[PDB]
């Protein structure tokens, strides 16, 4: 059922992913792009790009919300061993050759990768782990979010 | 044994906590998918 849900290996977990219109996204680096379970069921990897670090299971990529480019987001972090928490930012920006990224300047561990982050409405506009270590050592993530098809 | 487990309802939280700065970065993006400083 649609949510958020924690990807776990048997345990450890290493990422987190959405679940939407009956297909799972999540960050390619959590899964490497392999099959995983659901209860007693096998969820299919069917779509992903490494270069946007992102893969969907079971159809094509759903989550089409983008960032406004100046409203306030809120990661919603799925962190290992804690129950899951909302926290609002001002995204700054990865300015690229191709084009700005939202990019929040949130820590959280490794796998927290594919906590989703969302808009005023609650819609996924992208997902939370791929990014940059700053010179004090803190980190910037990206808001990654892939295309709807 | 990869494996999912439900975590919570996707939901905006109302009068949340705020946090963090907005820092403006030159980034590059490999063929990868890792991201580095420029
Ligand atoms: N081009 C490159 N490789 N950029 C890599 C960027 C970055 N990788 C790191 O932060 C590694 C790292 C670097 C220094 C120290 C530590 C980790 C120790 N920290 C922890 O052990 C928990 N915290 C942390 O690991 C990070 N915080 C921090 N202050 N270093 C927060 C991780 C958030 C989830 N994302 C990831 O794990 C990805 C995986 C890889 C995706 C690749 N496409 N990771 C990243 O984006």
């Amino acid at each position: 059922t649609d949510g958020v849900y924690r990807v776990m290996t048997r345990s450890t977990q290493v990422g987190v992913g959405v679940m939407q219109e009956g297909v799972f996204h999540t960050m390619w680096h959590v899964t490497k792009g392999a099959a995983l379970r659901s209860g007693e069921g096998r969820l299919d990897p069917y779509w992903g790009d490494v270069k946007q670090d992102l893969v969907s299971y079971c159809g094509p990529w759903k989550l089409d919300a983008a960032w406004d480019g100046l409203s306030e987001v809120q990661l919603l972090a799925v962190p290992p061993g804690e129950r899951a928490k909302n926290i609002q930012t001002l995204p700054g920006i990865f300015k690229t050759k191709d084009g700005d990224i939202g990019a929040v300047a949130l820590d959280y561990p490794a796998g927290t990768s594919g906590s989703p982050i969302l808009d005023k409405c609650g819609r996924v506009i992208g997902l939370y782990g791929n990014g940059v270590v700053i010179k004090n050592g803190s980190y910037v993530s990206a808001i990654t979010q892939g295309k709807r098809e | 044994d990869m494996y999912i487990e439900r975590a919570g309802d996707i939901t905006w939280e109302k009068d949340a906590e705020v946090t963090g700065n907005s820092p403006r970065l030159d980034v590059a993006l490999d063929e990868s998918g890792d991201f580095s400083l420029v």
